[PDB]
């Protein structure tokens, strides 16, 4: 639930740099998974979800 | 010369609207107010004694 | 160390983790200005409020079983009284609640993306003011100016 | 008589007030504190919070007439104003107009949100 | 606090806005800082 | 870029804790003329001379 | 530059104003900087220190907060009147008589009500009053 | 528990506290 | 002010032998109400101070002001509406008489009325345009006297005000030519629509100026307070004063 | 450091490595509080000890300097018939004000029952009078006539006394001159005295330059307004030489007149150059 | 209007007045209007779309993909959490993003994040002498009207905070600390001017300017009445503050 793919691509100036892709969802951050484990559950619960504001 | 003119416009301000005030005020106390308008507005004969009393209270 | 007073010691320990529990519930739930735990208490408000309005409408279902007048037993007024009541709680203070309070508060933080809301003050304003209009438009089944009934002899007091 | 019908009256009162606050409240935490990208893409929010935005944008324009017909009915019921009596001027059926118009957009922003 | 003293009363004007039986104002009663 | 908000409504709740019982005890009193009897249950009003 | 002349004070931390022209001190102690020339403000920083704490939310004006016997009167009267609210309009209303007082006060015009008496005393006074116009 | 913390009554260091030379800034 | 105060007090109650405990309740209900809604407009004006008073924050608080005013502007704008087209008998028999009732109030009379408010509108702008080179001890000069003025306004809109609603109760005296005693006897009252329409207006202008005038005397007593006077709540006093004199 | 907040660069500097106040030499007793608002029981912001505890600098010591003096000197500038004209002044005022606050509504209100005027003269109701008793049956007119009448006559009297408060009604200099003992108008009328340094007194020039033409000071009899600037107080003296004392009066013109210089006005074509000093680069 | 920052300004103020005249893009990024954040390019590999956070380890970002001009957005809105450490791409649209976690520093890594933030607005700063417009037309777009001027000779410095609680309770030091200032601003004026002339002379004038006769003739009498009317005003103030100087 925090990456759903990983992928390693060399870019034009041959850094070889490497891409994420995250797990996402449809178009409710209600129902994003939040989440700092490479786990599919959720379990962290954050009362303030824009913690910093 | 923005701030200056703010403060000469605020003199003129003042003075000119206390000139207003007090001649509107003193034109009211000398003036002559025409308290004789009419006053049927006021009056409505059959509100005033209800025309149709006994029978508002659904009576037939 | 040969304490006389270890039992004591453990109440001491009770009352102040009752103290602090005192103070953190209120701090957390009711002085709250947080839009996720004020929709939550609007939900189980509305829960509360939603059961007053089954509660009103089964009265209703039940004057209506059968012919005769089974429940209010020939009192039309009272029968009318928990019909207005009911649709008036159930329009106005159990959908309007939930939809509004409890899943608006929840989800406008979220989908518009804000910190709170724009005013968390008047968010907890309207959840801690539902309750006395909820009371008052759902209580007026029970209550009526001449409150004796037909058997309490007035002409006593 | 005096009782539960001017219980029901003020409650209606009241009721308008809070609604008023939630609808300024939730309106106005869209049109400040929404976040960059979506502050004018009705499109863009889960149905549901178009929904909401749309039946308070209702709600702002019928709350006042609710309260001005419930208020008018306190005082012909208190003061004698004789808003609803035929007898000397009103008429019962403004009631009615003033109650409907508040009343269908009301079913309307009770059905929005579910869609 | 009950029992345990979390709060600071060198840094608190009035100790008391919580009930408690562990806090004690630097400046009491009859105490009056004075010129 | 808005500044730090208190996270806490104390006198908010309390407020609104009183226009609950202004609106329950004004309309009972104007309309139904109720006056709740608090000996009934005098372990509440005692609470209350307790605190 | 008329730079300032002279300090006659014996304090020698006043002797600085004899170090800056006229014009400079008038910019920077009068002027835009006029609520913050000559001044120690100390008060500013002991009012920001207020004013960024987690304090007492009970305000009564500006200097001070609420006086404690306010707060809390009105505290332990908001939490017991609404828990009686809460219960007598869920548990309680079997019998209105019990468990409710009929209470009522007319105008002076009219004449004393009823139930214009003085409650809990029901049995030892009977209350009445002259009409006023 | 841990005690209060009051972030601003610690120096932080942003900006050096010395003034640049008149010299050093026309060279710089 | 306190001795003024409680005798004013006493004797109102005094003259109407209001039951001690219902109404000392009913007070105290209304005072709880009444502080802490003005305890959390201190907080706000306290806090703000120092490092608080963002642009956001000054935004939102111009945004609360206009939303407010727009809200208030809503029942009024109902209740204007429906004053302007009130309900009546037909012209034809039942009144034949609304013809003739234009309802027109002269203008002079309505001109010398208008005085008061001008005048504060007019003082209020010269007080937030001379707080660029003005101190506040200078500045008293102009706030007592519009402090003045707002009070004299308040007691003769609270006079018209007490006028209206003394209205709806028809008190008179009838004789008894059997007993040959006056006795006092009271009625309903029986009026055009637009009467009553215009009445639930001036109530509402009346209750909106009273929430104007206790704007005004927080903001002096905050001035007096802090010691100096800032440009917000200045000016929003001001604009209050425009609104009202619309209204 | 706080393990969950705080960093390892939290070192609290000492109390006594703290800036002492240097600023002035008066004391500020603000930071005591006062006996009766201990005694009440009133919490403020200025004597609270968290905020008095400054990290980096010392806030002012309560009692003023030992190096100060306040031994009586010599008489500066005295106007006493001040006091009088402002107790006339305010006893009017509030007799002015009760006249017409109280005594004519409660005429007009308690003891007629026939309108005025102005009462009913928009309206289109006809005539009619009005009684206290049918109307407003929970009294809530009451705490609204109590609360007004109190806050008015606050008002009145705070501002009352807050305009009469820039005028200095006498003026003394300490034996070292180092002090100036104010007294002033207080709020009904009798003396209250204030203490200054005259380190900190300047007769300042208007920020608006265009407004010296309309000062007081101007006239031969009109006022002067000197500024402390350590308080942000004014001192209002009347320019009549009845009212000053010469033997001090050259001393205190000299000492506070120092920013009212020629670069008000302005530089000519010839002290445009001198307007600065230059600063020399390189040249080592 | 302006706020004097030396007394009033403490935390946020001067944080919001740091933003404002310095456009350090971490100042600049927690000011940021909500109202509109700069449209950037399309994320690639090579070109990605870089998310800005104000020291916090990640944000809510919201992708439509390739944003067309017939439909405002090309694909729904999918919300994920980007993350700091890498580069992390949508998968429906393969919209590469990179979140730039800026630093309270004054780096040349952060100024070359110049050019991404809409420069602050200063309608908003300082204290407004109006509440706010009653018309219904200019409204919520439109900031209020002043009756005063802005002030344009404001330099800014900063200060930590131990030093600025010493200017603050000690004026002489303030005093002293504001001339050396002064001095360092009159030396830094100074090389600018220098620079600029070595590269006139190096590079020569950009060219010429197209003026009219009619326009040299004004702006020179214009000059000569400016001088005219600042020695008729220096003789009045003299004459006026005659008892004074
Ligand atoms: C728009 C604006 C709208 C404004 C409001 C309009 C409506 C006004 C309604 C007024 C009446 C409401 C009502 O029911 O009030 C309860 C009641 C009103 O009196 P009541 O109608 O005669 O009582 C019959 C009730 O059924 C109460 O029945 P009870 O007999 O059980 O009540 C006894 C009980 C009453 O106790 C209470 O009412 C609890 C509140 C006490 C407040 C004490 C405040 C002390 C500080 C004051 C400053 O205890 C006492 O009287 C002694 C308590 C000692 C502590 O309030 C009081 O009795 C409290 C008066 C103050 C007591 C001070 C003691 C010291
Ligand atoms: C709906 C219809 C509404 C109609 C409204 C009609 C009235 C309109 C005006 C209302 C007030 C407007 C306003 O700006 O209020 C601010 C005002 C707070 O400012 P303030 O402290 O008066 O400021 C006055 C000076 O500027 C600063 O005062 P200060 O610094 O000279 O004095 C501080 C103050 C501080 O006094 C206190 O903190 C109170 C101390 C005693 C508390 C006792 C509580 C006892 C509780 C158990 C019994 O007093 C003292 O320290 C000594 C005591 C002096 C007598 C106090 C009375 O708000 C209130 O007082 C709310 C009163 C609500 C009454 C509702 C009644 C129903
Ligand atoms: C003697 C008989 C006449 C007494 C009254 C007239 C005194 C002279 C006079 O013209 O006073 C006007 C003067 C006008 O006040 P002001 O405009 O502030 O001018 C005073 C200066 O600012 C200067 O004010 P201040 O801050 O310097 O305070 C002056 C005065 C202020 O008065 C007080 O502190 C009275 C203390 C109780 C206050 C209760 C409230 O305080 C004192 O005199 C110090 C306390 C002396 C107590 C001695 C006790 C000895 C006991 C036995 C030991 C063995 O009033 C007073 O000084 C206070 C009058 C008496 C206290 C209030 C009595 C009840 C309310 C009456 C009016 C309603
Ligand atoms: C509905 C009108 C037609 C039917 C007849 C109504 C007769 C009403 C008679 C009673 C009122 C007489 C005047 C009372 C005093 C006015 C005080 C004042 O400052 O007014 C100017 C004041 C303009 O000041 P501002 O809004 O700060 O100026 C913004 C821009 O600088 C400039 O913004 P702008 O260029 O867009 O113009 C703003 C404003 C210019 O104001 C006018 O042209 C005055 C027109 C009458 C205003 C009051 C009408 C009744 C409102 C209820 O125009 C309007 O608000 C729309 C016309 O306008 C108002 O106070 C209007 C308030 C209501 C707005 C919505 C109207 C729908
Ligand atoms: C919240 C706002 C609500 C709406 C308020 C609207 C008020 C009406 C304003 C527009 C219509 C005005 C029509 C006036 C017609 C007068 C006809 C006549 O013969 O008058 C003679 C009358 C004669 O005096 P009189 O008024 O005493 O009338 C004689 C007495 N009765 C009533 C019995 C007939 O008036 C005058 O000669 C003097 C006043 C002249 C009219 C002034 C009109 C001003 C219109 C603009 C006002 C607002 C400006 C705002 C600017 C921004
Ligand atoms: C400067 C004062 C500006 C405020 C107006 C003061 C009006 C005084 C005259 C008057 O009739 O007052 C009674 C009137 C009421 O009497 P009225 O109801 O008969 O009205 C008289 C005015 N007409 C008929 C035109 C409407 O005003 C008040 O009661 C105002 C109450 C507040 C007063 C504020 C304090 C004034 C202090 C003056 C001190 C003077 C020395
Ligand atoms: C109820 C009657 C009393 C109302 C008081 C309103 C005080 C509002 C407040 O705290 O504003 C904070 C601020 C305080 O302003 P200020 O003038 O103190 O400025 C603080 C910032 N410094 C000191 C750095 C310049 O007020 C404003 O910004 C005024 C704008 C209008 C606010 C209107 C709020 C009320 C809206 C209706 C409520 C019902
Ligand atoms: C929404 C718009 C409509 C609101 C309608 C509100 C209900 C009606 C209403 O206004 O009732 C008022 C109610 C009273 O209504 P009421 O119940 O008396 O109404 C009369 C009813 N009849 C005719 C049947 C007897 O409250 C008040 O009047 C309180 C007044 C408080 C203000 C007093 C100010 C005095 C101090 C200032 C003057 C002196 C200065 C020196
Ligand atoms: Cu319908
Ligand atoms: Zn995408």
């Amino acid at each position: 639930q925090m990456f759903v793919a990983r992928q390693v691509v060399t870019n034009s100036k041959g850094e070889k740099v490497e891409v994420l892709w995250n797990a996402q969802c449809y178009e409710d951050i209600a129902q994003l998974n939040v989440g700092f484990a490479p786990v599919l559950e959720s379990v962290d619960y954050h009362w303030e979800i824009f913690l910093w504001a | 010369l923005h701030n200056e003119l703010n403060y000469q416009n605020s003199r003129q301000f003042l003075f000119r609207t206390v000139s207003f005030l007090l001649g509107w005020a003193l034109f009211y106390q000398f003036y002559e107010l025409p308290k004789t308008y009419d006053w049927q507005d006021t009056q409505e004969p059959k509100h005033q004694v209800p025309a149709y009393g006994d029978l508002e209270e659904g009576g037939d | 160390v040969n304490n006389y007073f270890y039992y004591l010691d453990r109440i001491k320990k009770l009352f102040t983790y009752l103290n602090d529990l005192r103070k953190h519930i209120l701090k957390k739930y009711v002085y709250t200005i947080n839009h996720k735990r004020i929709a939550i208490n609007y939900l189980y408000f509305s829960m509360v409020t939603g059961l007053s309005g089954a509660a009103l409408a089964t009265m209703i279902r039940l004057e209506l079983a059968h012919p005769g007048s089974p429940f209010f037993k020939g009192d039309s007024l009272r029968y009318l009284q928990v019909v207005t009541a009911h649709g008036l709680i159930m329009v106005f203070f159990v959908v309007v609640p939930i939809l509004f309070g409890g899943f608006a508060n929840f989800l406008i933080p979220y989908h518009v993306g804000s910190k709170d809301v724009a005013y968390p003050r008047l968010n907890s304003i309207g959840f801690w003011i539902q309750p006395c209009g909820y009371i008052l438009l759902a209580k007026i089944g029970f209550l009526r100016p001449q409150f004796w009934r037909y058997y309490d002899k007035t002409s006593f007091s | 008589g005096v009782g539960s019908q001017d219980i029901l009256i003020l409650s209606v009162v009241f009721a308008g007030i809070s609604t008023t606050i939630s609808f300024t409240n939730l309106l106005i935490t869209r049109r400040t504190l929404a976040m960059p990208g979506l502050r004018h893409r009705r499109v863009l929010m889960p149905f549901v919070t178009i929904s909401i935005f749309l039946t308070l944008r209702m709600l702002a324009t019928i709350t006042p007439v609710l309260g001005a017909a419930v208020i008018m009915m306190a005082f012909d019921r208190h003061w004698q104003t004789t808003f609803f009596e035929y007898a000397y001027g009103g008429d019962p059926i403004l009631s009615q107009h003033l109650f409907w118009f508040f009343g269908h957009p009301e079913v309307y922003v009770l059905i929005i949100p579910t869609f | 606090c009950i029992y345990q003293a979390y709060q600071n009363p060198l840094r608190h004007i009035n100790t008391g806005h919580n009930p408690n039986n562990v806090y004690e104002d630097i400046v009491m009663l009859g105490d009056y800082p004075v010129q | 870029r808005y500044s730090r908000n208190r996270q806490t409504y104390r006198t908010g709740a309390y407020w609104c804790l009183y226009v609950n019982i202004i609106a329950v005890v004004a309309f009972y009193f104007w309309f139904y003329k109720f006056t709740m009897n608090f000996g009934y249950l005098w372990w509440l009003l005692y609470s209350l001379i307790l605190s | 530059m008329n730079r300032f002349f002279k300090v006659s004070s014996k304090y020698q931390y006043y002797k600085y104003l004899e170090q800056y022209d006229a014009a400079f001190l008038r910019k920077y102690q009068s002027e835009t900087h006029w609520y913050l020339g000559r001044r120690g403000a100390w008060k500013n920083l002991v009012i920001k220190y207020a004013g960024d704490h987690i304090s007492l939310e009970e305000e009564h004006n500006v200097k001070y907060k609420t006086h404690l016997s306010f707060v809390y009167l009105s505290y332990r009267l908001a939490w017991v009147l609404f828990a009686y609210v809460l219960i007598y309009n869920h548990f309680l209303l079997g019998d209105i008589g019990k468990t409710f007082n009929v209470g009522e006060w007319d105008h002076r015009l009219k004449p004393s009500a009823e139930r214009d008496y003085p409650t809990r005393y029901e049995s030892l006074y009977i209350l009445d009053r002259t009409q006023k116009w | 528990r841990a005690g209060p913390y009051n972030p601003n009554r610690y120096k932080d260091y942003y900006i050096p506290r010395t003034l640049p030379k008149n010299e050093e800034i026309v060279e710089f | 002010g306190l001795l003024l105060g409680l005798s004013s007090i006493y004797y109102l109650m005094y003259v109407r032998l209001l039951p001690f405990n219902k109404i000392i309740f009913a007070w105290i209900l209304v005072a709880m109400f009444l502080y802490w809604l003005l305890s959390g407009f201190v907080f706000f004006v306290k806090k703000y101070q120092y490092s608080k008073f963002t642009a956001a924050i000054q935004r939102f608080w111009k945004r609360t002001y206009i939303i407010f005013w727009v809200i208030e502007a809503g029942t009024f704008s109902v209740f204007f509406y429906l004053t302007l087209n009130a309900s009546s008998e037909p012209v034809y028999m039942y009144d034949q008489i609304k013809i003739y009732k234009t309802h027109l109030f002269s203008w002079r009379w309505f001109l010398i009325k208008l005085l008061p408010s001008v005048s504060i509108i007019l003082l209020g702008y010269y007080l937030q345009l001379t707080l660029k080179w003005n101190l506040f001890n200078k500045q008293n000069t102009i706030v007592l006297l519009i402090t003045l003025l707002l009070l004299y306004i308040l007691w003769l809109e609270f006079y018209q005000f007490y006028h209206i609603l003394s209205f709806y109760g028809n008190i008179n005296w009838a004789f008894d030519y059997d007993e040959y005693i006056w006795t006092l006897e009271l009625d309903t009252r029986r009026t055009r629509l637009a009467n009553n329409y215009i009445a639930i207006c001036l109530f509402a202008k009346f209750w909106h100026f009273v929430f104007i005038f206790l704007f005004w005397v927080f903001f002096v007593l905050r001035i007096n307070e802090l010691g100096r006077i800032r440009y917000p709540l200045l000016v929003a006093n001001v604009q209050n004063f425009i609104i009202i004199y619309i209204m | 450091f706080h393990h969950d907040k705080g960093y390892k660069y939290d070192v609290t500097t000492p109390y006594d490595q703290r800036y002492n106040y240097v600023a002035d030499r008066l004391g500020h007793p603000e930071i005591l509080g006062n006996p009766f608002e201990r005694l009440m029981r009133l919490e403020g912001d200025i004597y609270h000890p968290n905020y008095l505890d400054q990290p980096f600098v010392k806030v002012p010591n309560a009692n003023p300097n030992a190096s100060l003096n306040f031994e009586e000197g010599e008489v500066l500038y005295e106007n006493t018939r001040l006091l009088e004209w402002a107790k006339f002044w305010n006893y009017s005022v509030v007799v002015g004000y009760l006249w017409c606050a109280y005594f004519v509504p409660y005429n007009i209100f308690f003891k007629t029952h026939m309108p005025l005027e102005h009462a009913y003269d928009n309206l289109f109701f006809p005539y009619f009078q009005h009684t206290h008793f049918l109307w407003d049956n929970n009294a809530l007119h009451i705490p609204t006539v109590g609360g007004v009448a109190i806050y008015a006559t606050y008002i009145a009297l705070s501002y009352i006394n807050n305009i009469w408060k820039d005028y200095v009604v006498r003026a003394q200099f300490s034996k070292d001159k180092e002090l100036l003992f104010v007294t002033r108008v207080s709020p009904f009328g009798t003396t209250e005295e204030e203490v200054y340094e005259v380190a900190h007194l300047e007769h300042l020039p208007p920020s608006v330059r265009s407004g010296v033409k309309d000062l007081s000071a101007q006239d031969a009899d009109g006022l002067v307004d000197v500024t402390c600037m350590s308080s942000q107080r004014s001192l209002v003296f009347y320019k009549g030489d009845q009212y000053w004392n010469p033997k001090v009066y050259n001393d205190f013109i000299n000492q506070t007149s120092n920013l009212w210089t020629r670069n008000y006005t302005g530089y000519n074509r010839l002290e445009v150059q001198n307007s600065v000093e230059q600063v020399k680069i390189g040249f080592s | 209007r302006m706020t004097n920052t030396t007394e009033e300004a403490f935390d946020e103020v001067s944080h919001e007045w740091q933003a404002l005249v310095t456009s350090n893009p971490f100042d600049l990024n927690v000011f940021n209007y909500l109202e509109n954040t700069q449209t950037s390019n399309f994320g690639t590999v090579d070109n990605p779309l870089v998310v800005f956070t104000s020291e916090t380890p990640f944000r809510y970002v919201g992708c439509t993909g390739q944003m067309n001009e017939d439909d405002y957005e090309g694909h729904e809105l999918l919300f994920f959490l980007l993350r700091e450490g890498s580069l992390q791409r949508c998968m429906g649209c393969g919209q590469v993003f990179k979140l730039v976690r800026l630093r309270n520093e004054y780096s040349p890594e952060m100024d070359y994040y110049l050019s991404n933030f809409h420069p602050y607005e200063m309608q908003e700063m300082g204290e407004s002498d109006t509440t706010v417009l009653m018309s219904p037309y200019k409204y919520a777009s439109h900031y209020e009207y002043t009756q005063f001027e802005t002030p344009s000779n404001m330099v800014y410095s900063m200060v930590n905070p131990d030093e600025h609680d010493r200017l603050l309770v000690d004026p002489a030091y303030r005093m002293e600390r504001t001339k050396a200032l002064e001095e360092k601003y009159k030396v830094y004026t100074s090389s600018l001017r220098e620079v600029e002339k070595q590269f006139e002379e190096r590079y020569g004038r950009a060219g010429q300017i197209n003026i009219s006769k009619v326009t040299y003739s004004t702006l020179i009498d214009v000059e000569k009445a400016v001088l005219k009317m600042d020695r008729l005003f220096r003789k009045v103030a003299k004459f006026e503050n005659r008892a004074f100087i």
